[PDB]
């Protein structure tokens, strides 16, 4: 989530006056491109290095990617509602998250760096098999970077992180 | 003359030694007395042949009163023949006229009456230097013991009439009456043999005065003195009816006790504690082990482990009665350097029964043993030694003594090897073999023998020092042979078998110098001076 | 999935010799693992992060390697070496092991100084017992071989030497008249006859070997002798309690001064650790024998000696015995049995259970008690090891989570459980193989150290009719 390591560059500058989503890159800047599903969507030649996404209130959504002189970094999967992805699913209040790899092994989650689902003691906050499912969605809180993994394997060393922002 | 070499043992030694006592030969030393325990224990003493050391004495007199001349061949520290000291009331040295060499200590004496006035300069003779006489003629007793001033030409102590035949100490010796300069010399010159011959008259010196023979257990040095003992560098041995101070052949016999027997009986090899008890040591009775413990050291022996360079004082066994098992040596050195003046291992006792020399899993070059001569009674084994070469030359049968001595030199360095490597016996050494690698360490030579060495030839015609051969030996000849090229330079050895002398001929003998002023017949010097010819002429 | 290969198999090298091995990924492999598999023990990590040493491990092991290449490394090879070194990925699952390489020494005994005594004597009070201990890889005629004893109830007694050179003992006075030492030079043994064996004479008798700056170098193995119907050191210390890593420090006391003539003193200390002869220490008042840790370091002078053991380990548990030589009959101490304080901290333990022999076809149930350490923040894997085979992970299972994973080998027969209240993984077999006859280990993973750190004793596992 919050760092960088595994290929990770592409993060959310969530200090943002206005209802704008911007993303950042974390590269040697020199000049940074910009990639959404694949497909180039800018180069910055110096100066700025911030993507701006627009208003939040248009639900963006994509797999980014930057890259500098390196090669391109691993994708950042933005979900706003105001390669296999995560897929999410928005039932009333419940938000319902499902990782894009389940071969059957062991799938654990995390938010911003902070395990979850793997306790009982939680009504709210329930796994099952692939799928993570969060009733009562709590956009202030429950927002921000959510990524699945399997037991025994680092999260950063997941394809890619996923960007949630929703208002339930 | 009668002559001599707690603190109621001291007394009793001091008054043993020094009672009978007329001329002492060593230095008479009167130190620590109890009070009240000398009576007259030294009273007739007239000629102490060093220094008087006359300290600490608590007695209030010591008479001393006969003492005419106390010689001063040795001193106390350094020109100090008489120290009185530390002490004594009444020391009246009435006859002490002259102390020859030294000088007279005065210091720390409170109770010493009357002897601050003897006149002092009389009895020391030039050494004033040292004399420390800070503590009238009169020793002391009142009346009738005065110095008796004398000095304030072989006569010391003073003159009984003008002959030399009557004097009271002679100033250097005594031969029986009158004073000489020096002994009547052993040996004499005669022109007719042109040599110095054995002179009748002549006596040897014995202390202070000449005597034909030298009597009780005294032995005849070098220089004709009568010496208590031999020197370090001498040796005892008997030719005439006295006894005569020989020069030693290098290291003289030492006979030490070895490892096995004696003060060493429970030892196991020549550990760092055995040795340095060997030192300057030659025919070692018993074995002479040195087994590998030696050099690791041991603990249960307590013995630190033993320096390499400390073997090297067994250089100087020049026999040993036991055997001699050399089963580990170190491993920088060559050849068993340790072991190379060896010349006899009689071998009385031996190794499990069997080897008088083993030399067993080594690695050395060569057995380096070159001195070895007889190996008498045990076997000899030389094994192991992985790079021991120049080994099989040597013809084990003439060295051994008894005839069932055998040989197993075996796992050693393999002879093809040995050659192939370019290790064999140097040329110059005859067919019966050669100790190591070099012309020294050979059995036997083919034509000479300079020494040890074993030289191709002779300087027969051309060297430095114009060796003439004998009994396959090269001898130098003697330096007056001045060397010659059309023919050899000498015939034989000495200074009378030489064709062209260098310096002056004298009669048969070649001579640096023609013998002038040497003592001859009829106690007269000879002179003889030098013709053209460089022929010797008796004047 | 990942095949990771190990070269060589099996590697024989010299003490002292450097012994590099080799282990190559099938993929590129973020890092590697180097663990260290004594025969009968557990795998113990020994490198992780592919260059990092674990806790104890000595500096003369090194790891390296990036990307499909990793290499081990033993810079000077020791006589305790000898082991299976597995080399393991974890980049991906399941995490693979590779073959191990079976490590041993070249020559060993074919050149170390090995004694090796009689041992297992049983006699009756009145009789005489006669003790052999054959010296070998040593000029047996060059060393004395010293026998000392160590009655049950008290520290090392020396009993007397022997030089087998030349045969001429010397003797012990509690046993000058009793015990007759005697060599045999051709077949390279000592002999010891001890007679009229007592009620006190029950003990352990060891044949040492006084070496050139200490004595009692090489021990033999010791022969029990049981039987039923002198500058004074004691060590002040006795038991002395130590935590695993907390320094140590047992202090002795002479009667006199031990600082021999010769200027040298003969002060020692062997430590006769549990099951093991009696071992040099300190070979002298300070120095430290040849291929001792330096964790042991002893001090002192004059009459008091202390040992100070830098940090405890594992294996330094165990009695050390402070010996004195520079008096006639050598005198030991008596010796603190130094022990580790159980818990000494965080007990990281696992305590295998449930093993045993079952039928074919048969359900099995394998328990891993995890102590000293919080259960729920490691994950627990469980790994197989089938008679003559490698290491093969089974599957682990996060107990925080309950996620499990599994190797598709077993997924489909084996079920992993955890109960958090009990701090304890289960793992059910069912419907058991022949194939399935192993040693099963239980291992904790560190997330943060990406390595198996903490394993299981391991519990065997054998399906047979």
């Amino acid at each position: 989530m919050q760092s960088i390591k595994g290929n990770h560059l592409v993060k959310v500058y969530d200090y943002q006056e206005d209802g704008s989503v911007l993303l950042t890159c974390d590269a040697e800047a020199k000049n940074i491109t910009w990639f959404k599903d694949g497909k180039m969507i800018g180069f910055l030649t110096e100066d700025k290095k911030k993507w701006n996404l627009g208003s939040n209130a248009k639900d963006p959504r994509g797999m980014y990617q930057c890259k500098g002189s390196q090669n391109k970094s691993k994708p950042l999967q933005v979900y706003y509602r105001m390669q296999t992805p995560y897929k999410v699913s928005i039932s009333g209040t419940t938000v319902i998250l499902t990782c894009p790899q389940y071969p059957g092994s062991e799938i654990l989650w995390q938010h911003n760096d902070k395990n979850i689902g793997g306790d009982e003691d939680d009504k709210n906050i329930g796994s099952d098999e692939d799928h993570l499912s969060l009733k009562e969605f709590s956009e202030l809180e429950q927002s921000g970077y959510y990524v699945c993994y399997p037991r025994g394997s680092k999260p950063e060393d997941a394809n890619f992180y996923l960007y949630l922002r929703a208002r339930v | 003359k009668k002559v001599c070499q707690t603190f109621e043992d001291h007394f009793l030694s001091l008054q043993r030694m020094f009672n009978n006592c007329e001329v002492v030969l060593g230095n008479l030393e009167i130190t620590y007395v109890q009070r009240n325990y000398d009576l007259s224990f030294l009273k007739t003493i007239q000629e102490v042949a060093g220094y008087v050391l006359i300290a600490l004495n608590t007695v209030e007199r010591i008479p001393l009163e006969n003492l005419q001349i106390i010689r001063g061949n040795m001193y106390y520290e350094n020109s100090y023949a008489l120290a009185v000291l530390s002490n004594l009331k009444e020391l009246p040295m009435r006859n002490l006229q002259e102390i020859l060499h030294g000088a007279v200590r005065f210091s720390n004496n409170p109770a010493l009456c009357n002897v601050e006035s003897i006149q002092w300069r009389d009895i020391v003779s030039s050494d004033f230097l040292s004399n420390m006489s800070m503590d009238g003629s009169c020793w002391g007793a009142g009346e009738e013991n005065c110095q008796k001033l004398t000095k304030i030409n072989q006569c010391a102590a003073g003159c009984t009439g003008p002959r030399e035949s009557d004097c009271l100490v002679c100033r250097k010796f005594r031969d029986e009456a009158t004073c000489k300069d020096t002994c009547p010399p052993l040996m004499l010159y005669n022109p007719t043999t042109y040599q110095m011959d054995v002179n009748p008259e002549g006596k040897y010196s014995f202390g202070a005065t000449c005597v034909k023979k030298c009597p009780r257990n005294y032995v005849v040095t070098d220089h004709g003195s009568c010496v208590r003992a031999c020197g370090a560098d001498s040796y005892e041995m008997e030719e005439d009816g006295v006894r005569k101070c020989k020069k030693c052949e290098g290291p003289c016999r030492k006979v030490c006790n070895g490892i096995g027997i004696g003060e060493f009986k429970d030892s196991l090899s020549i550990n760092a504690t055995n040795i340095k008890h060997f030192k300057n040591c030659t025919s070692i009775s018993g074995d002479l082990h040195i087994l590998p413990v030696a050099f690791r050291g041991d603990s249960f022996t307590h013995t630190p482990p033993l320096d390499p360079q400390e073997l090297d004082i067994l250089k100087t066994v020049k026999e040993i009665t036991g055997f001699l098992l050399i089963q580990a040596w170190p491993e920088n050195r060559t050849d068993l350097h340790a072991f190379e003046n060896l010349e006899i291992i009689r071998g009385r006792t031996k190794q499990h029964g069997q080897f008088s020399l083993a030399v067993v899993s080594l690695n050395i070059t060569s057995l380096g043993l070159r001195s070895l001569k007889e190996i008498s009674d045990g076997d000899v084994i030389i094994s192991g030694n992985k790079n021991l070469c120049y080994a099989n030359t040597i013809n084990w049968k003439k060295l051994f003594g008894t005839s069932g001595q055998k040989t197993k030199i075996i796992s050693n360095r393999g002879e093809n090897s040995c050659k192939a490597t370019g290790q064999v016996c140097h040329a110059l050494c005859s067919p019966e073999g050669c100790w190591g690698p070099e012309p020294r360490d050979c059995v036997s030579c083919r034509n000479v023998s300079r020494g040890r060495e074993c030289v191709d030839k002779c300087n027969l015609l051309e060297g430095e020092p114009r060796e003439f051969v004998e009994n396959s030996e090269c001898i130098q000849c003697h330096p007056e042979c001045l060397p010659q090229a059309m023919n050899i330079t000498c015939t034989g050895r000495g200074p009378d078998n030489c064709i062209q002398c260098a310096h002056y001929i004298d009669g048969p003998h070649c001579v640096k110098t023609c013998p002038a002023g040497v003592m001859g017949e009829n106690n007269t010097l000879v002179w003889k001076y030098a013709d053209a010819g460089h022929v010797c002429h008796l004047c | 999935d990942i095949q990771m290969t190990q070269s060589p198999s099996s590697l024989s090298a010299s003490v002292g010799d450097r012994v590099t091995i080799t282990c190559s990924a099938s993929s590129s492999v973020s890092y590697m693992n180097w663990y260290q598999q004594t025969p009968g023990k557990a795998p113990k990590r020994w490198i992780y992060d592919t260059s990092k040493l674990a806790s104890g491990v000595p500096s003369r092991f090194s790891g390296s390697g990036s990307g499909t290449d990793y290499t081990f490394t033993i810079s000077s090879l020791q006589p305790e070496d000898i082991a299976t070194y597995y080399c393991q990925q974890w980049s991906s699952n399941p995490f693979t092991f590779g073959q191990g390489t079976k490590l041993q020494i070249t020559s060993g005994g074919g050149g170390q100084v090995q004694l090796v005594q009689s041992g297992a004597e049983v006699k009756k009070p009145g009789a005489s017992v006669k003790v052999s201990c054959k010296a070998s890889g040593y000029t047996f005629t060059s060393y004395w071989m010293h026998w000392v004893r160590q009655a049950p109830g008290q520290g090392l007694e020396w009993m007397g030497n022997i030089w087998p050179g030349s045969g001429g003992t010397n003797y012990a006075e509690k046993f000058k008249n009793r015990v007759t030492m005697t060599r045999d030079t051709s077949i390279s043994t000592a002999y010891m006859e001890l007679s009229r064996l007592r009620s006190d004479d029950t003990a352990v008798y060891y044949c040492a070997r006084s070496g050139g700056p200490y004595f009692f170098d090489y021990w033999g193995q010791g022969t029990l002798v049981t039987v039923s119907s002198d500058i004074v050191m004691t060590q002040s210390p006795l038991s002395l309690p130590v935590t695993p890593g907390e320094p140590a420090s047992i202090s002795c006391r002479s009667s006199q001064n031990i600082v021999h003539n010769n200027g040298i003193t003969y002060l020692e200390w062997y430590l006769q650790k549990p099951g093991q002869s009696p071992q040099l220490l300190i070979y002298k008042v300070s120095d430290r024998f040849s291929g001792v840790p330096d964790r042991f370091s002893g001090s002192g002078s004059g009459t008091d000696f202390t040992l100070k053991i830098s940090r405890v380990e594992a294996e330094d548990v165990g009695v050390y015995y402070c010996f004195q030589g520079s008096h006639i009959p050598p005198t030991f101490g008596q010796g603190t049995k130094v022990e580790i304080k159980s818990g000494g901290g965080g007990q990281v333990q696992l305590v295998q259970s449930g093993g045993g022999v079952v039928q074919p076809g048969r359900s099995l149930r394998l328990s891993c008690k995890a102590s000293g350490y919080t259960f729920t923040r490691y994950t627990m894997h469980w790994v197989r090891q089938a008679p003559g085979k490698g290491l093969e992970w089974i599957g682990y299972i996060n107990p925080s989570r309950g996620y499990t994973n599994y190797n598709q080998k077993v997924k489909d027969r084996f079920t992993i459980s955890r109960d958090n209240s009990k701090n304890t993984a289960f793992l059910q077999m069912d419907s058991l193989r022949p194939e399935d006859t192993g040693v099963y280990f239980c291992a904790r993973y560190y997330d943060d150290h990406y390595s198996l750190d903490y394993w299981g004793q391991g519990t065997p596992v054998t399906v047979s009719s």
